[PDB]
RNA sequence: CUCUGGCAUGUUGGAACAAUGUAGGUAAGGGAAGUCGGCAAGCCGGAUCCGUAACUUCGGGAUAAGGAUUGGCUCUAAGGG
RNA sequence: CGCCGCAGGUGCAGAUCUUGGUGGUAGUAGCAAAUAUUCAAACGAGAACUUUGAAGGCCGAAGUGGAGAAGGGUUCCAUGU
């Protein structure tokens, strides 16, 4: 249903911005229940949570 | 039949002429939604979100001129709905527009 | 702020205690005459003294 | 509970009410005028095309400033409007009215509005702010509603 | 202009594209004839190489004024540990 | 409450009168400072505004980022309405 608290705890495990954090859209319920930092890791060991790659900032143009 | 699929081509560049530049893609959004309402009869039209890519491929402004989709009409035999039918559109990217008609696709 | 003296604490925690809704077995009790806490605050809208 | 215009035999008749409705008055009572008289299908219907702006309410009495359209020539008028919050309130209370009928055991398929009236409804309180330091008032106006609907083919 | 980080356009949206406005542009030919008054706008503008007057408290004036060049690509010399 | 006496803080349209309430104005002025939103899905009676995903943008490190002092005082955090 709503997961504002979700994404915020999973920026923190990960030590990574809001941005980067990826809530699998189809799997929504459980990561509803996913209260306790630790039950995120184990949704982010299970493949639920996943950090996203940096945006690509290339600097062959400047090379 | 009414479960028929139809890939058409869309004059983007005709049905967005004179908008401003921070409405031409969302306005191109609905002529493509309108475009579907009257050659499928079906007020419920879902829009890919791959051809809303495609749509907002080139920015806000520099929409694409031309289109080619995919009209989808299927059943919404779901759930308790006031529609029973509703057109799905895709995205059908090709190479050239030239000498492209209207065509009905198979399964 | 963060640092606030012992007084200036006590009194803010005085004024957090009272800053509640009336029971509800109050409007039961004979010859109630209360409706609801009319001296509630709230942090936004009025200041406290200090 | 009291209702003006009682109907004139309170066995063909239902009714149904509304009180301290946060819809404006204004807009309301145009649109109770014009499903006035209406047959109980012909009213949902109508109310259904003011929200679809198919058809529209003219605004005769509280007319300052609305705009003239096409629609209103249905009616006798100029100038008409589509109040949407207004219709969907009616539409409650024509359904609450059905349902009422249903329980009399009257039937549904031959009700019309006989009866419709909108009342002001105390005013509700809220503040905006103004250039020079000033607090000008917010009001709300809502209204309370009634209707009797009778039988007749 | 972009990456990390952040946000949803600043207390509403939809449809049109009338007048008048607010903000921003362009305009042939003329060039301040406008106006109390060049107000406003416009011109100029960086860097390199030249070249700079009256006057002066000799310090300045001075970026005075005025003129030329400026891209891309392929090189060639010189400047070190 | 009438009648005989007695006694007054004893009669309102005004005083830009006092307090309270209510109109027309009027469904009007208005909800226009800082570029911008779109698609799909979920929950839900109900979605332009909530959440997730996707896309397009903005702040562009002198930030619309990360932390403090003063001031605020529970606004912090969960759940629910
Ligand atoms: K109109
Ligand atoms: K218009
Ligand atoms: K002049
Ligand atoms: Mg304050
Ligand atoms: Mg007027
Ligand atoms: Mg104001
Ligand atoms: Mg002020
Ligand atoms: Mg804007
Ligand atoms: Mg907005
Ligand atoms: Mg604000
Ligand atoms: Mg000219
Ligand atoms: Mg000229
Ligand atoms: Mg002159
Ligand atoms: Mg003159
Ligand atoms: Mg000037
Ligand atoms: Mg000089
Ligand atoms: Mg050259
Ligand atoms: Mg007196
Ligand atoms: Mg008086
Ligand atoms: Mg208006
Ligand atoms: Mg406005
Ligand atoms: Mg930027
Ligand atoms: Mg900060
Ligand atoms: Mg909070």
């Amino acid at each position: 249903s709503m997961l504002r608290l979700q994404k915020r705890l999973a920026s923190s495990v990960l030590r990574c911005g809001k941005k980067k954090v990826w809530l699998d859209p189809n799997e929504t319920n459980e990561i509803a229940n996913a209260n306790s930092r630790q039950q995120i890791r184990k949704l982010i060991k299970d493949g639920l949570i996943i950090r996203k790659p940096v945006t690509v900032h290339s600097r062959a143009r400047c090379r | 039949n009414e479960v028929v699929t139809r890939e058409y081509t869309i004059n983007i560049h005709k049905r967005i002429h004179g908008v401003g530049f921070k409405k031409r893609a969302p306005r191109a959004l609905k002529e493509i939604r309108k475009f579907a309402m009257k050659e499928m009869g079906t007020p419920d039209v879902r829009i890919d979100t791959r051809l809303n890519k495609a749509v907002w491929a080139k920015g806000i402004r520099n929409v694409p001129y031309r289109i080619r989709v995919r009209l989808s009409r299927k059943r919404n035999e779901d759930e308790d709905s006031p529609n029973k039918l509703y057109t799905l559109v895709t995205y059908v990217p090709v190479t050239t527009f030239k000498n492209l008609q209207t065509v009905n696709v198979d399964e | 702020s963060s640092h606030k003296t012992f007084r200036i604490k006590r009194f803010l925690a005085k004024k957090q205690k009272q800053n509640r809704p009336i029971p509800q077995w109050i409007r039961m009790k004979t010859g109630n005459k209360i409706r609801y806490n009319s001296k509630r605050r709230h942090w936004r809208r009025t200041k406290l003294g200090l | 509970v009291r209702y003006s215009l009682d109907p004139e035999n309170p066995t063909k008749s239902c009714k149904s009410r509304g009180s301290n409705l946060r819809v404006h008055f204004k807009n309301t009572r145009e649109t109770a005028q014009a499903i006035k008289g209406m047959h109980i299908r012909k009213a949902t219907k109508y109310l259904k095309d003011v929200t679809l702006q198919k058809q529209c309410v003219p605004f005769r009495r509280y007319n300052g400033g609305v705009g003239r359209c096409a629609q209103a020539k249905q009616w006798g008028w100029t100038q008409g409007r589509w109040p949407k919050k207004s219709a969907e309130f009616l539409l409650h209370m024509l359904k609450n009215a059905e349902s009422n009928a249903e329980l009399k055991g009257l039937d549904v398929d031959s009700l019309v509005i006989e009866h419709i009236q909108v009342n002001k409804a105390p005013k509700m309180r809220r503040r905006t702010y103004r250039a020079h330091g000033r607090i000008n008032p917010y009001m709300s106006s809502p209204c309370h509603i009634e209707m009797i609907l009778t039988e007749k083919e």
